[PDB]
């Protein structure tokens, strides 16, 4: 998917970080992974976590 | 009789099944996230609605969802 | 060019007659809206051009006031005319009847036209002098528009003056002006 | 005048609202000696009451059928000292507060630990911004004209 | 005195003239534009209604312009309305002006 | 160059070559390009109008003190004086007149072509200024051709606003003094010179 | 001394200092300009 350390903006409609930016950590390049991109945000959600994984077609704005 | 569901976003944290105090959720081989693990709810006839499962999955919104349905004796948590 | 130097919008390129590029509110942004607006402006301009002599003449000749010339209602009688002779068939119901019917027929006739050019420029039995046959035509349209907008502004002035100065017409206001130009002016209704 | 209220320096019900209070204060006063702290305090209170009642009549407030001032918050030029004149200075102060707070937030947000700089203020920067916040309208309108006032990529989501 | 038999017949005749002659193409085109009430994509009759059926046995006419009986009814109703609105007014005499 | 405070720390949005520059922008008022290219013109017109107001305020009260005419005081001239026409009529006429000039100045500020005149004067009626900012020219504005050269009008362009700022503060002083002393300004100055250590702010 | 300044830079301490200064200001104004209902300007 996208490059490491790239700043991407989310499009997942049911995400706490929708329309927010975050820097990729490490996208897994396995053959059958459905949500390989891993992005960490600088603001926790209602549960307190700041890292989440998306699919490459689910978030991109650069 | 409540309806548990496991959507295809579980990263195999195994916390859902560790937290459920009724032996309802169990791990299952399913390739695709990292470790070919996924959750599974075969024993939904025993869930009381504790929602300890949902309070553990560290996914974006959630990957295990409990929907409260018809009430019975097992699900009401009665001992009398 | 209503503002020397200022550019024009993507729809006010000056092709149309009487076009200068005035659209600060952005009304003609939509094409069909602009196409209807042009015809509506032409109709208003022609009606005001007809109206202006209709108010300026009878005050000096038939001795009316263009707001008392319509006051003869609510009181049986009135119906004055050019020399002042009463029109015997000028009873308000039977005069409003034909005032409605004739204009309704005329408008329902004009409404039936697909061609916009023939819509705002009919011709035929409306140009029975060959004024627009092949001679200078865009210049004639420009003269028509430049007089029509001035007539519109003049009638707006009529209607605001007749309200600011009740019970009078826009001709005695000229005499009030030339009685004391430096004391009798708009600065009385604006700044009381 | 307006709203059927008479001016206060002619209201025959203001005289009573003054003399009754004065007489109550004097009844309180007659329980001490004229050279004791209670008597001095009461005389000060009476002088303050007189100074207060001899200011409303001179200002131009309209009293009621019960002898009490009534504020005409209308825009009336003869009464601008009741709502719009103090309202303008209040709006000035409140815009000042809001603008300097917004600017402090904007500046802090681009730092290392912005959440740390909100429980532990950095007084130099805050003071700088408070000082510069005197001409806030000339800055707010300038930020509006320059398209720097609002965002467009807001993070609201509803599934 | 306000005579009636002539004023209301003049009103009805005027509005019948207006309906049959000057507004008939406008009325026809505006009716054909928004033809039939439709629910969920199909008219009431076809959605199933023994009582949403137009009555052509009442609409079959012969006027060269297609002036059915319901058009006459409507335009004559408007004519009588305007006629009585004129009649009721000219019997009092007033002065409600500026 | 010298600045307003010797502990300079000069700002960045204004560096040099600007007429009357002293690095005085502590409140970061004009930091954007539009802000500076607008505030220069604002200060120009303000300085000029305040200089005109000063020249119309001083002379009158000065000659009236020294006994030359019987004109009224500055805070009394426009104040309820039926002189030639209704005051409101004059206000409206002044607005209608100033419109046709402020619009031209605005046009030249935003899109700097407005020099050509109108009414068939497309020919030998061009305004020959061509400056960097709102400095007009031509016999209608600069008849004697005094603004000769660029890159050395800085002395005169400096003098203009260095006098205009003084005129502005002088005008504010006139207003506040004639409002709190209820007296003429040169009368104020003379009563001050009577005994300075006793005629101060209340 | 640096940590003392950091502690004095806390939210409750700055809050109470600001509100106390403001209370003193308003109290002095009301002791010198009492019974203000209409702005005399
Ligand atoms: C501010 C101010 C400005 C920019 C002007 C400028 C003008 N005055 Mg004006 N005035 C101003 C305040 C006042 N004027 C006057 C009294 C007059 C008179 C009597 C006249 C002007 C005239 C004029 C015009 C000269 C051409 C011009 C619009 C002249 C004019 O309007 O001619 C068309 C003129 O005759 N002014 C009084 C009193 C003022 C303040 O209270
Ligand atoms: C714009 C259209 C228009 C309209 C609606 C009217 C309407 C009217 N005009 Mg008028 N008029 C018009 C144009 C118009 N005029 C023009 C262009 C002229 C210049 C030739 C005049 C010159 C004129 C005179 C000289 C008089 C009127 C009068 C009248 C009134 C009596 C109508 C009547 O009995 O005559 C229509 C009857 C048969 C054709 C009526 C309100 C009379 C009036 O109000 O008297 C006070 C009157 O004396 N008009
Ligand atoms: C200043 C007055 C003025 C001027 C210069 C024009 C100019 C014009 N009109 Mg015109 N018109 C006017 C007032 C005016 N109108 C008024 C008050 C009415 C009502 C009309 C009703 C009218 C019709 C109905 C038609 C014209 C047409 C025309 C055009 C050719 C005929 C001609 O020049 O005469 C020309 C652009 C004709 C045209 O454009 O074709 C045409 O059919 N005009
Ligand atoms: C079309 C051009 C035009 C012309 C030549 C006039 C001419 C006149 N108007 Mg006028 N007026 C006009 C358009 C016009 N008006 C419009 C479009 C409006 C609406 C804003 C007004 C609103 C208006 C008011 C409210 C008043 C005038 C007045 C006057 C008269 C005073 C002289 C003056 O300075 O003006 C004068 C006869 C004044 C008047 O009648 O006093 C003598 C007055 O009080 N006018
Ligand atoms: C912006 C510039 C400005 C403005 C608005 C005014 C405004 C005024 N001047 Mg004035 N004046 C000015 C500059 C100005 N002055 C300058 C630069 C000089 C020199 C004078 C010399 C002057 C004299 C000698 C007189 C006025 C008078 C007046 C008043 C009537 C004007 C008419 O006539 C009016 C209040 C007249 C007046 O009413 O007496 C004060 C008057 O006699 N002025
Ligand atoms: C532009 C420079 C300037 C100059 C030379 C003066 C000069 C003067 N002012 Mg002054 N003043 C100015 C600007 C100026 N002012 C400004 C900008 C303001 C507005 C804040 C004031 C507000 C002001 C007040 C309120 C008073 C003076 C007074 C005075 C006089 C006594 C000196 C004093 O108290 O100070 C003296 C003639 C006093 C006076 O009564 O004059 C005799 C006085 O009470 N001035
Ligand atoms: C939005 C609400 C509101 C508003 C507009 C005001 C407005 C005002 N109060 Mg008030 N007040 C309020 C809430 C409010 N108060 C509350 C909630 C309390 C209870 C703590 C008080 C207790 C209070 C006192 C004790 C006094 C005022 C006074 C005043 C006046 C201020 C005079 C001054 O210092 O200058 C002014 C009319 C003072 C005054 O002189 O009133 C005329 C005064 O003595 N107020
Ligand atoms: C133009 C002006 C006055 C013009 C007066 C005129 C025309 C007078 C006209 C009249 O007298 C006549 C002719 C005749 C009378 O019959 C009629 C009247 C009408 C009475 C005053 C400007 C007055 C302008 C003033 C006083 C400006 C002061 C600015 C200061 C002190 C500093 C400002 C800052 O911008 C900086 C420099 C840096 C920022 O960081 C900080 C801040 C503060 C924002
Ligand atoms: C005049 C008057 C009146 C009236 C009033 C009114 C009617 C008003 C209106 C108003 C309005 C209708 C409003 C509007 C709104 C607004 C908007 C729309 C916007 C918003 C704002 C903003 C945005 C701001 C900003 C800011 C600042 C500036 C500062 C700081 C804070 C903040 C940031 C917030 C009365 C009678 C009372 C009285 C007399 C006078
Ligand atoms: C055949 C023919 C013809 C004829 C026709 C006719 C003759 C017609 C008539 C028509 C008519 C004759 C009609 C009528 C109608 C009526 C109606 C339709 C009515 C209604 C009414 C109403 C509705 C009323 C109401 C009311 C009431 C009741 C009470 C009061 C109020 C009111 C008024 C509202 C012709 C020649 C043309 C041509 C050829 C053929
Ligand atoms: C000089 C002097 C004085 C005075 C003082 C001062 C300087 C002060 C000022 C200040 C002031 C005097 C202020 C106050 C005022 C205020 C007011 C009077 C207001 C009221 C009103 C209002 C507040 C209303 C309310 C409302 C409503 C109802 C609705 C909503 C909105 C609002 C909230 C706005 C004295 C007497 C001591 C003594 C002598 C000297």
């Amino acid at each position: 998917g996208p490059k490491r350390g790239s700043i991407v903006k989310v499009l997942r409609r049911e995400s706490y970080w929708f329309n927010d930016t975050g820097k990729v950590v490490a996208v897994d390049q396995a053959p059958g992974v459905r949500y390989p991109v891993v992005v960490r945000f600088d603001k926790v959600n209602y549960a307190g976590v700041s890292t989440n994984n998306y699919s490459p077609d689910e978030l991109e704005a650069a | 009789a409540h309806s548990v569901k496991i959507y295809d976003t579980c990263i195999g944290c195994t916390q859902c099944v560790r937290a459920c105090p009724t032996d309802v959720l169990e791990m299952v081989p399913w390739d695709g996230c990292k470790a070919s693990q996924i959750a599974s709810a075969p024993r939904t006839e025993d869930c009381v609605g504790c929602k300890r499962c949902e309070s553990a999955c560290p996914t974006d919104f959630l990957s295990v969802r409990v929907y409260l349905g018809a009430e019975t004796t097992r699900s009401m948590g009665l001992a009398y | 060019e209503w503002l020397p130097g200022n550019p024009r919008p993507s729809y006010l390129d000056g092709s149309a007659p009487g076009d200068f590029g005035f659209d600060p509110l952005g009304l003609g942004e939509v094409p069909e809206n602009l196409e209807r607006f042009k015809e509506s402006e032409l109709i208003h301009a022609r009606w005001a051009m007809l109206a202006v002599p209709g108010v300026l003449i009878p005050e000096a000749l038939g001795y009316g006031n263009w707001v008392s010339a319509q006051k003869w209602a609510a009181t049986p009688g009135g119906q004055a005319t050019y020399l002042g002779n009463p029109v015997p068939w000028g009873n308000l119901p039977v005069i409003l009847a034909i005032e409605f019917l004739a204009i309704a027929f005329a408008e329902s006739q004009r409404n039936g036209e697909p061609d916009p050019e023939k819509r705002k420029y009919p011709g035929g039995a409306f140009d029975p002098l060959g004024f627009s046959k092949g001679a200078n035509l865009e210049e004639l349209k420009l003269k028509e528009i430049k007089n029509g907008r001035l007539a519109l502004v003049a009638f707006l002035g009529f209607a605001v003056q007749a309200i600011a100065y009740p019970g009078t017409g826009p001709l005695e206001n000229l005499k009030t002006h030339l009685a004391d130009p430096w004391h009798n002016t708009i600065a009385h209704v604006i700044i009381p | 005048d307006v709203a059927g209220l008479t001016p206060c320096k002619e209201s025959k019900g203001f005289a009573k609202r003054e003399k009754q209070e004065i007489k109550k204060l004097e009844s309180r006063l007659k329980l001490y000696a004229p050279d004791s702290a209670p008597a001095l305090a009461l005389n000060a209170t009476i002088e303050k009451t007189k100074r207060r009642f001899a200011f409303y009549g001179n200002e131009g407030l309209l009293c009621g059928t019960d002898g009490l001032p009534h504020l005409i918050v209308d825009g009336d030029q003869a009464h601008l000292g009741e709502f719009v004149y103090p309202g303008l200075v209040f709006l000035y102060i409140a815009g000042w507060i809001g603008w300097v707070g917004r600017a402090y937030l904007i500046d802090v947000r681009t730092s290392k630990k912005p959440t740390e700089k909100e429980i532990i203020i950095d007084v130099p920067l805050a003071l700088r911004i408070m000082s510069k916040g005197l001409t806030w309208p000339v800055a707010a309108i300038g930020e509006l004209r320059s398209g720097k006032l609002v965002e467009k990529s807001a993070n609201i989501t509803v599934s | 005195e306000a005579n009636t038999a002539l004023t209301i017949t003049l009103s009805t005749g005027a509005l019948l003239f207006l309906g049959r002659f000057v507004f008939l193409p406008f009325q026809r085109d505006n009716v054909s534009r928004q033809g039939l009430p439709v629910q969920n994509g199909v008219t009431h009759f076809d959605a199933g209604d023994s009582r949403a059926q137009e009555v052509t046995s009442f609409l079959k006419t012969n006027d060269p312009a297609g002036f059915t009986i319901v058009d006459v009814l409507a335009w004559g109703a408007l004519g009588h309305a305007v006629g009585f609105f004129i009649l009721a007014t000219i019997n009092n005499g007033y002065n409600p002006q500026f | 160059r010298p600045l307003w405070l010797p502990g300079t720390t000069p700002p960045a949005h204004l560096d040099g070559t600007l007429a009357g520059d002293f690095g005085f922008d502590p409140l970061g008022l004009g930091q954007d390009p539009q802000d500076l290219r607008w505030y220069v013109q604002a200060e120009l017109v303000h300085s000029r109008f305040a200089m005109a107001g000063v020249a119309g305020i001083l002379f009158t009260d000065l000659l009236r003190a020294s006994g030359r005419t019987d004109i009224p005081v500055w805070f009394e001239a426009g104040a309820t004086k039926f002189d030639f026409a209704d005051t409101t009529t004059l206000f409206v006429v002044q607005l209608i007149l100033m419109g046709f000039v402020e619009t031209k100045r605005w046009m030249d500020i935003v899109k700097p072509g407005s020099q050509a005149a109108e009414d068939s004067f497309f020919g030998f009626e061009a305004a020959f200024e061509g400056l960097e900012t709102g400095y007009p020219g031509g016999p209608l504005f600069n008849p004697l051709g005094f603004a000769n050269d660029p890159t050395k009008p800085q002395p005169l362009r400096w003098k203009e606003i260095k006098n205009g700022r003084l005129a502005m503060v002088a005008m504010v002083g006139f207003m506040v003094q004639a409002y709190v002393t209820k007296t003429g300004p040169i009368e104020n100055l003379l009563t001050h010179l009577s005994d300075p250590v006793h005629n101060t702010i209340i | 001394m640096q940590d003392v300044k950091t502690y004095l830079s806390t939210a409750p301490v700055l809050a109470t200092l600001w509100f106390g200064f403001l209370a003193g200001l308003l109290i002095e104004i009301n002791r010198f300009f009492p019974d203000a209902l209409v702005l005399p300007l």
